[PDB]
């Protein structure tokens, strides 16, 4: 079975009683691909971390080594990949 | 008119009118079961004792109605959204993708 | 269990007084159908696929306006007007 | 007209299973019919896509409605003839509808 982990991260670690950042292991049912994402804001230049962390299988990040966001300009960017600690970066495009 | 399976199905959410709230993915591959559940049940057909034995006295009895072709295996997705709040909220909603049908 | 809610149109076979329990959300909602007619029903909702439902969605092909709320019985407070 | 339990009354004579079944005669097996509309209320148990497939029915109606099917069903013991005639009881899963809903 394929294994995959991914950054994990949570802005809102207090309100929901989790970890801020670290690790997470991803579980994915049998012969499903396994993915991580990124999510953060851009207001004024200036780059909020909201979220990171594993993302079942999705084809919109099939064989995406980097993490790209792919939606011009949203209130809140989003990217996924397939590989260990793909969002440990992420771009916008 | 066709046999109990499969059918493909993309649910776009700009469609549905909800790319206000979810902010991935833009849509997913959800598909859908139809088909009817004749008499003999084929056996490839995943089907019920109880699906079995209605089919066995709809074929006697055509006022009780034949099994119907539903979901018998599904998958999760994860989703990305903004709550009440504007807040981001991760969910790995269940059963959301259909793997599989079969006559119930 | 924690809601009972007030049901009408959508109530279980086991309902009593016209309440159901969930553990969910209570809802009302008012449909117009194929013609004008206008109809009012409520009930219970479970928490699994709820803020789907509640939400709806706004390209329905027939007017209607569903809203959700979740403290005991508090559908029959909630006045759904469908939408313009 | 909304998916609900129905009644049937399941008789082996009547379906050629008497010759192969001691006991019981038959026995209540009910059967789920009706529509699945929206909203999909909490005792239609229903999965996150039959209330999503509801939704895009509402938006597009060449996409069918989810169907109303048994979501629970429980077992019965029968009474069968072995080759000796031997009486053996043997359990059957998924012979009664204790629930319907949208799936």
């Amino acid at each position: 079975a394929e294994t995959r982990e991914c950054i994990y991260y949570n802005a809102n670690w207090e309100l929901e009683r989790t970890n801020q950042s670290g690790l997470e292991r991803c579980e994915g049912e049998q012969d499903k691909r396994l993915h991580c994402y990124a999510s953060w804001r851009n207001s004024s230049g200036t780059i909020e971390l909201v979220k990171k962390g594993c993302w079942l299988d999705d084809f919109n990040c099939y064989d995406r080594q980097e993490c790209v966001a792919t939606e011009e300009n949203p209130q809140v960017y989003f990217c996924c990949c397939e590989g260990n600690f793909c969002n440990e970066r992420f771009t916008h495009l | 008119k066709s046999s109990c399976k499969r059918h493909p199905l993309y649910v776009d959410f700009s469609d549905v009118g909800w790319n206000d709230w979810i902010v991935a993915p833009p849509g997913y591959h959800a598909f859908y079961c139809h088909g009817e559940c004749p008499f003999p049940l084929a056996d490839h057909l995943n089907s019920t004792n109880h699906a079995i034995v209605q089919t066995l006295v709809n074929s006697v009895n055509s006022k009780i109605p034949k099994a119907c072709c539903v979901p018998t295996e599904l998958s999760a997705i994860s989703m990305l959204y903004l709550d009440e709040n504007e807040k981001v909220v991760l969910k790995n909603y269940q059963d959301m993708v259909v793997e599989g049908c079969g006559c119930r | 269990p924690f809601l009972k809610c007030y049901c009408s149109g959508h109530c279980p076979d086991d309902a009593i007084n016209n309440t159901c329990i969930t553990n969910g959300h209570c809802f009302a909602i008012i449909e117009e159908d194929d013609q004008g007619e206008t109809t009012l029903a409520s009930g219970c909702m479970k928490y699994e696929g709820s803020d789907f439902q509640c939400k709806d969605s706004p390209k329905a092909q027939l007017r209607r306006t569903i809203e959700c709320c979740r403290t005991n019985l508090c559908n029959q407070y909630l006045q759904p007007t469908l939408p313009p």
